[PDB]
């Protein structure tokens, strides 16, 4: 978890409602629903996910690595949904597939709890 | 001061749906205060009638308009009102004006709401219901109420309001967004207006257990939920339901078969589960719903098959039934039987939607006069617009 903090202070993110404001409500999500959403993604991509987690839970990362772009969500339990590039962000598919596959991870577990 | 505690006090009570109780405070505070201010003395009258009209809206038995009036007259005058002779002070008249201007903006608020409400069961009636411009009016009524009542004061009765409107419109985007097909905004719309609804249903449990509390151990009925409530809540279930139909190919993707039927059955109505048994009672060859993706073969492909995939050689009998029988079919109300003897198949065509298409199609001689398949399109088609709820809303 250390390392992920230090080597985050050192790269560029950007929040999913900078991209597509429709993602944008996806950033008021409850913090059980951000929960629900890590486990569906571990669930769906366990090769590709990364969790770190603090020894009290208080915090929670879970990371989709696609190497040098990845999906970071952070929840503080006592949310965030950004995603990260080792480079500045270029002014390229390959991003654009691995947000829609998350997108559709979050889209698949908002649509669990309604039913 | 004493007469800011009592309005707070009253419409924390209006805020729990105690439009009784308030009614009987604001009673008690004015016979107790009759040598008090005039202004004073119309501002509890004016309350006792808003609350009146705050019960029989959340009734909905006006499906209210000359109380809403007299309400608004009545918060004018005391606003307008500003007799010095009463002796209260002069923050205290302030005050009283201000609350009066803001609860003249609720009842106008108020009025409009009800003309909606009145507007969407007179178009109940109708075969097809438009909701793109129920949702615009809804959002339009809302941006010119937005921050009239602000008040802090009136802060449980606003928070009532809006939790509740944004709610009816978090209902009409979604049957905008079930009739273009939309499945991430109608599922947005229905999670937001179940969060609404729970919100709603918490501060009616506050209501009841104060209620259990004040009436002892005895076992007093529970404090039932308003008209409006129970008819939000009907037509959020039915709006959950229809994207459960339309959407049950995506859903099933995601988990087994037995899951998904259980998951299904739980829907009210469960449009798949009675499609599925009609299908196996009747016999049919094929069941299937297409939307219409035309300005959005390929371009009318079966949304939901049952009980297998979209036979493929039916689809051009299909297209052509669909496009000779158009003007039929945007009736929306009939029903187009055709029967080909080159395959010997039999299709019955519905259009509850003008983007939505209803096909039951088997692979035998089947007379139109069969009154078994048609009623059940015909229940198909009625179940999905729909008008039921808003008839009893």
């Amino acid at each position: 978890l250390a390392e992920l903090e230090e080597l985050l202070e050192a790269v560029h993110a950007k929040s999913i409602g900078d991209i597509d404001p429709q993602l944008d409500c996806f950033l008021s999500m409850t913090v059980s629903w951000y929960q629900s959403l890590i486990k569906v993604l571990l669930s769906r991509f366990p090769q590709s996910c990364r969790h770190f987690q603090s020894p009290d839970l208080g915090t929670q990362y879970l990371v989709v690595l696609n190497t040098d772009c990845f999906v970071l969500v952070f929840l503080d339990s006592h949310t965030s949904l950004t995603v990260v590039f080792r480079e500045p962000f270029p002014v390229l598919v390959s991003t654009y597939h691995h947000l829609e596959s998350v997108i559709n991870t979050a889209c698949f577990t908002l649509w669990t709890r309604l039913l | 001061p004493v007469e800011q505690a009592v309005l707070e006090t009253f419409f924390s009570h209006l805020g729990i749906f105690s439009y009784d109780k308030a009614k009987d405070n604001v009673e008690k505070e004015r016979e107790a205060n009759k040598s008090a201010g005039g202004s004073w003395l119309s501002l509890l009258a004016a309350l006792a009638h808003l609350a009146a009209a705050e019960k029989v809206y959340h009734s909905l038995t006006y499906l209210i308009r000359t109380i809403y009036t007299s309400l608004h007259n009545e918060l004018k005058k005391v606003v307008t009102g500003r007799g010095a002779l009463g002796g209260t002070a002069p923050h205290v008249e302030e005050l009283l004006s201000h609350l009066s201007e803001q609860l003249c903006f609720f009842v106008q608020a108020r009025m409009e709401i009800a003309d909606f409400y009145e507007k969407m069961y007179t178009l109940s009636t109708q075969k097809f219901i438009n909701a793109e411009e129920l949702v615009g009016l809804l959002d339009a009524i809302m941006k010119k109420y937005s921050s009239r009542f602000h008040h802090p004061i009136l802060s449980p009765l606003e928070s009532s309001f809006q939790l509740e409107v944004d709610v009816l419109c978090h209902l009409l985007k979604a049957q905008a967004q079930v009739s273009e097909w939309k499945f991430l905004p109608s599922l947005v719309n229905l999670h937001s207006a179940h969060t609404k609804l729970q919100t709603w249903g918490q501060i009616f449990e506050k209501q009841r257990e104060t209620k259990k509390h004040l009436f002892g151990g005895q076992s007093q009925k529970a404090v039932q939920p308003p008209h409006l409530f129970l008819w939000l809540m009907k037509l959020k279930n039915m709006l959950l339901a229809k994207f459960s139909f339309y959407f049950h190919e995506a859903l099933s993707r995601q988990t087994t078969a037995s899951e998904m039927k259980t998951l299904t059955a739980k829907a009210n109505p469960d449009f798949f589960g009675k499609i599925s048994s009609f299908i196996r009672k009747y016999d049919a060859a094929n069941v299937s719903l297409i939307f219409d993706n035309r300005g959005s073969v390929d371009q009318y492909p079966a949304v939901v098959s049952l009980p297998s995939d979209r036979p493929v050689m039916h689809w051009p009998n299909v297209i052509m039934i669909m496009t000779d029988r158009t003007s039929d079919l945007n009736s929306l109300e009939k029903v187009v039987h055709f029967y080909d003897d080159k395959v010997q198949s039999t299709y019955f065509l519905t259009r509850p939607e003008p983007h939505f298409t209803i096909v039951i199609i088997f692979e035998s001689k089947k007379s139109e006069r069969d009154s078994h398949f048609i009623s059940f399109l015909n229940e198909v088609s009625l179940a999905l617009k729909n008008p039921k709820v808003f008839a009893s809303l």
